[PDB]
DNA sequence: ACTTGTCGGTGGTCTGCTCTAACGTCACGGCCAACCGATCGGA
DNA sequence: TCCGATCGGTACCGGACATGTAAAGAGCAGACCACCGACAAGT
């Protein structure tokens, strides 16, 4: 049992502490509030929504691929911005 | 002959570190080291490389290049 | 008032399978190029 | 009894290093992810 915001707090902290893209499973595993989903399409639109409701914030998430070598994509949030 | 400098030779060796492109992330020169003390840095110069003339013992850094290292337990 | 599990849609990317109808039809390439001794199988 | 084949072996320490080609293309489908609409129940 999370808080939506504290659930928000740890995602930001993560995504800015952060200096590699990290893709959906990742987040999903480490991150605290992510482990309760009864199934991956709930976990998914979760996320979305979060996502969604963080970039209302103004906050410029970046989306790319987690390496060079690999296809998946990931997320991380710029400092500087 | 050792006073001389009779039968005295001069050898020359070369080092070469390379910053390749990884898979799990880019290879950056630079004299970061997180762990050490302060006085190793002494002949190093703003970009992590000894100095041209500096006297280099034994153990002694020539290059720091530092590498990452990935998610570990 | 706010939020979430459940439901359905687009478009892109990575991955795999099936198809194409003038006529076609049995490979070069060759090392090896030592030296001695012991043993099994044909003539 | 003789002899063309076949297999077994032949010193040690030091050192050194990493490949060189591809006769294609198209149509359809499956799995997964970043972007989204609703809707009632719990907070």
């Amino acid at each position: 049992a999370v808080s939506k915001v504290e659930r928000l707090m740890n995602l930001v902290i993560a995504l800015l502490s952060t200096r590699t893209y990290l893709p959906a499973e990742k987040i999903r595993t480490t991150v605290a509030g992510y482990a309760d989903s009864p199934s991956d399409e709930a976990f998914s639109r979760m996320f979305e929504r979060d996502k969604n409701e963080l970039r209302d914030l103004g906050i410029p998430l970046e989306t790319g691929r987690v390496s060079k070598w690999d296809s998946t994509e990931g997320y991380r949030i710029n400092r500087d911005s | 002959l050792v006073e001389e400098d009779v039968l005295t030779s001069i050898h020359i060796e070369e080092h070469e570190i390379d910053a390749r492109d990884t898979k799990l992330g880019a290879e950056e020169i630079t004299r970061d080291i997180p762990n050490v003390s302060d006085e190793v840095l002494a002949d190093l110069d703003e970009r992590g490389i000894v100095r041209i003339g500096a006297e280099v013992r034994d153990g002694d850094i020539l290059v720091g290049k530092v590498t990452p290292k990935g998610e570990t337990e």
